[PDB]
């Protein structure tokens, strides 16, 4: 994208995997718009499954 | 040389002929134009719809007439088509008559587009949408007679028999079978084109006859009736030769 | 399903017209019987309909609107652009017949302007003053069919239209209403309603409204006041709530 | 003709027009500069529910005091869009901009705690996670409330149970005035769709 | 089955939708048409000329004005363009002014073809043919000012200086160099198309100024003069959306 | 530019005056052209000589051009500053238009 | 023919560079708005910084 | 086209002199007839021409200038450097010589 700021936008954009115009009448799933299963996709659950030292207070 | 927002006075090629649509300018030298540099189309009209032509405009259906025939009426619209016609004081009765192509040229703002044109060739397209509840019956015959107003009386669709009338080009129009009929009347002039200025002549008359009157219940009722609506437009069109004259009739 | 999507909300249709089509209604005359905008369907996302709730004690004259899910969303924004879709269903039997003309006219609507509301002028929408010949239309036969979905793509000399609509529209304030809609559909008979005496002498014309291909421009309303939901009070003597907008 | 009342499902679109997506985009690239496609973004924006909320000194004020009023008005997005749905989930964000006109104490501070919804301050402790600001150096609080719920979806209706999701307490050691703007966290969304209510427009008190 | 000159009543497909140009007929069954068998074009209109469209009709040059400036006259048409304009009671003098695009929509029978249409996008093409014997000299400046009637006075081509006027988009028009000048005024509306029904608004004013008055012999004579004729037409046209309404102004 | 307390002041009040003067670039250069597009930026540096309230704050909203404050709601996106910690407002106005070009 | 001719002179610039964005004038840039009548006084813009 | 470019603005010409050259004008004498800076063309971007608008009631003596698009731009800046171009056209016939 064509910016003049060294930071193109405010946040980091996470992709989706949806395939519909977003303003259209066609019914679109909400699970494709964000994907946040019960996995290491969320930070804290990843920290638990990896048993990081912070979840123990270190 | 390279100046903006102005065209300065200068010499040019010594024999210029610019032809716009029909006007042709001869100039001693090539005009000194100023056009817009790197022009754009800053509108959205070309995105909204297509730009219709005069041929398209004249192909638009126009509501000409709305008829309502009631049952149990000894009126010309309900009285049926007669086996014989022995005298002219006793001719065939019809629901509605149309002088063509005038009735279309004088309708739907078509005269505004036919204006400033001298010659025309066109076919007339007719559509009738009839509506009658499932308890009403009947049968009409839409036929066209060329030169009916200008041809001898013995040769007219009026002043002939039912078997003569129904020998004319037409469409059988039953209430419970044919809720709608279409008809194409060809270019009926004997001359190479319709004259839209001098000759306000009509060449084909369109008649709507009655084979069987509206058959409804014996009990008198406002509901034993049918409603008609006649649409007309032109087809196979050709407007060619301009002119400054107009027909005040249209 | 994502139910917060503008196409899922504005794609939920709602009934905005239920008209009565009688056997007496005249050809090429809008079907005015039954509802507050009879025959005339302003083509747009905003709300075109409102009623005035009056309470005496002087009178307060509170105005209430009838939004569909497409009109609820547009009210949150200033300008709109969309394709308006209308399912015009007729409630009838196998024995009602008739033709119905549904034509689109761009621009302003013929309005009878009232001190507190705004409605259509049925005198200026007849076949003599309003010939439907140079108009996009759909002639619907009711012999056996009942309905037709008419979608009107966005056509205007503006990239976006206003979302005000009927909010604060009256004899003095009528500009923002005209610049909130691209035009109107008018439902008129081409053939009177044919009906025997064994069935009803009137049919109902239900019209659902929804939007497609929606874009909304700025997240601020164009209204004089904020977005306010009408909480119907218990009794008709009760005055309605007004929210404090004093910033101090 | 067959005696029948049927639906042929006929659809007509007028005008021989171009692609609505392309034209809409062309328009937004000239008159908007953005394209709103969903209403959760409006639940992320912050909008005012009260541009002056006065408080008493040394008083723990649950913000339900204000949001029960605001949710019915329809002024903010979290209220206007709540009339289309029945359920909601996720946390909420509140911003309190100081507008206190008078000086009460040398050191004014704002403090916020958690509280189960529909509880009173006399029913809850001032423990747990808190956030403290000083309106003189930071006149904006910017606290956030997580979704600490017993249920995966909260109804906008009433319930038998109470204190099943978290809310906010607001404490000021002095009488302060606030611009209260709220929004949802990056997980807030509303439930499943229903019909619209009526809208309230202009009121004209006329002499009779 | 095979019968001539008539279409009998019959059943057909139970869901018919015929779309003419803009009207769309739904019928319960397919209409029962009668068309002409092995039809012909029995006219010669397609051989005489081409059938012009509305875009072509609107591209036809129309004579708008004929001006005659005489030398030795202290009239606004001959008095020259002023170095300064200090007050509005003393503005710049011009030969002729034209509100556009109205002056073209209301000319040459173009309103007849623009009728029953709601939106327009068009550029205005201007051609001036001047004629002055080889013994007369002078210089004009044809310029156009957008929104001149709607913009603040300080921003108008009237109420500015000669160096300001000649800073506008225009063509220098000398009598003995440029006997003819052309000019393309673009689509000047800020909105997506001209509204031909509601908004009778003009967006660009066309001015014909005088840099140097008619320079002729000292001896008074009826021959020391010049005659002008201004032609106008449209270009890059788009008529899209029909309507039953008309502008009574046109 | 002096203002009154608790008063919503449209900046047209000032820009209608300024555009005719020719003092700033957005006005001097506007006399060479007829159309414009795009948004605008405004900076308000505080020069208030007197103290009225313990807490002074500046707030800015959107408004359609040539409207009055009595014709518009105080909703939509806003920006608030406190002249004592931040004496410069630095708000920006997008091009929220029905038209692709605005005439002067 | 005429015993006098007109000498028109158009002016423009090429190869332009401009140095600082501040005028050298005693006062600011001001566009002249011609008043209605000649008796009318012209507008003067306030340059008082206080 | 980019119409905000300094070369597009300063490249739009404007009439700053319209002088009268009579048969009596002397050789090697500037043509002074007709305009306020007769014969002399100051070579530069800035404006060389002004008139004084006086209004009595004392007198105010407001001065007004005649900028071309090149002189409008230069007034926004302090110092300039450019190549000045002048099209000197004469309005005459095939029978005037000189």
């Amino acid at each position: 994208p064509t910016s003049e700021n060294p930071k193109i936008g405010p946040i980091s954009e996470v992709a989706s995997g949806v395939k519909t115009a977003a303003n259209g009448i066609e019914r679109i799933p909400v699970l494709g718009e964000i994907a946040k299963p019960v996995t290491a996709a969320v930070k804290w659950f990843a920290d638990i499954v990896g048993g990081v030292a912070a979840i123990f207070g270190w | 040389t390279n100046v903006h927002n102005t065209k300065l006075a200068s010499t040019s090629a010594e024999n210029a002929i610019e032809k716009e649509q029909i006007t042709t300018f001869h100039d001693v030298e090539t005009p000194n134009r100023i056009d817009t540099p790197m022009a754009q189309d800053t509108s959205s009209a070309r995105s909204m719809d297509d730009t219709h032509s005069i041929i398209q405009f004249l192909q638009r259906p126009v509501l000409i007439d709305n008829i309502e025939i009631v049952a149990g009426t000894t009126a010309d619209n309900n009285t049926a088509l007669s086996r014989y016609v022995l005298d002219r004081t006793n001719p065939q009765k019809y629901i509605k008559q149309w002088t063509l192509p005038s009735t279309v040229l004088k309708a739907g703002g078509k005269a505004q587009k036919l204006a400033n044109f001298k010659y025309l060739r066109c076919d007339v397209q007719v559509k009738i949408v009839l509506n009658a509840n499932p308890f009403i019956a009947g049968r009409l015959y839409l036929a066209y007679s060329p030169y009916d107003d200008k041809v001898a009386p013995e040769r007219r669709i009026i002043y002939t028999s039912r078997a003569g009338v129904t020998g004319y080009p037409g469409v059988e129009l039953d209430f419970q079978l044919d809720n709608s009929v279409e008809m194409t009347i060809p270019y009926a002039s004997f001359q190479e084109a319709y004259d839209l200025v001098s000759g306000n002549e009509d060449f084909v008359q369109l008649y709507l006859f009655t084979i069987a009157p509206v058959l409804g219940p014996s009990a008198e009722s406002a509901n034993s009736k049918v409603d008609l609506s006649v649409y007309m437009w032109l087809d196979n069109i050709s407007l060619v030769i301009p002119t400054y004259r107009l027909n005040p009739n249209l | 399903v994502d139910e917060m999507a503008i196409g899922y909300v504005c794609g939920n249709p709602a009934i905005k017209h239920v008209l009565t089509w009688s056997t007496t209604d005249v050809v090429q005359n809008p079907i005015s019987n039954g509802d507050d905008w009879g025959g005339v369907i302003p083509v747009g996302m905003p709300c075109y309909s409102k009623t005035i709730r009056a309470v005496k004690g002087s009178t307060s004259k509170t105005e209430v609107m009838d939004p569909a899910p497409c009109e609820y969303v547009a009210n949150l924004f200033s300008y709109w652009r969309a394709t308006m879709c209308y399912r015009i269903t007729v409630v009838k039997t196998a024995f009602h017949t008739g033709r119905l003309e549904i034509f689109f006219e761009p621009g302003s609507i013929p309005t009878v302007r009232t001190a507190d509301n705004l409605g259509p002028d049925q005198t200026q929408l007849n076949g003599t003053i309003a010939p439907s010949d140079n108009n996009y239309k759909y002639i619907l036969d009711l012999t056996n069919d009942t309905e037709v979905t008419i979608k009107v793509p966005y056509v205007s000399n503006k990239m976006f239209m206003k979302t005000v609509g009927i909010y604060g529209a009256h004899d003095e304030d009528n500009w923002n209403f005209d610049e909130s809609f691209t035009g109107f559909l008018c439902i008129r008979p081409i053939t009177k309603l044919m009906a025997p005496d064994t069935v009803s002498q009137k049919v109902s014309i239900v019209v659902w409204k929804w939007a497609e291909d929606v874009v909304v421009v700025e997240p601020k309303p164009l209204t004089s006041g904020p977005t306010q939901v009408y909480n119907p009070p218990a009794v008709a003597r009760d005055l309605v709530k007004q929210i404090d907008v004093s910033m101090q | 003709i067959n005696l029948s009342n049927k639906t042929d499902e006929n659809t007509i679109s007028f005008f021989d027009s171009g692609d609505p997506e392309r034209m809409n985009n062309e328009a937004l690239m000239r008159g908007c500069g953005e394209q709103i496609v969903n209403l959760r973004p409006l639940l992320r924006t912050f909008r005012t529910i009260n541009d002056n909320w006065s408080l008493a000194a040394n008083t723990k004020t649950p913000i339900t005091d204000l949001t029960n009023t605001a949710d019915a008005e329809g002024r903010d997005y979290m209220s206007y869009l709540s009339f289309l749905y029945r359920f909601y989930r996720g946390g909420r964000r509140y911003k309190f901009f100081n507008t206190t006109p008078l000086k009460q104490s040398q050191t004014c501070y704002v403090r916020s705690f958690l509280i189960p919804r529909n509880y009173t301050a006399d029913e809850i402790n001032t423990d747990g996670p808190s956030h403290i600001t000083y309106p003189v150096i930071n006149p904006v609080h910017e606290v956030e409330v997580p979704f600490y719920s017993q249920y995966r979806k909260i109804p906008i209706a009433s319930t038998s149970d109470k204190g099943y999701d978290s809310s906010l307490m607001y404490y000021t050691n002095v009488g302060t005035q606030q611009i209260v703007a709220r929004a949802g966290n990056d997980d807030f969304t509303f439930g499943w769709m229903i019909g619209t209510p009526q809208l309230q427009g202009i009121t004209k008190e006329v002499a009779n």
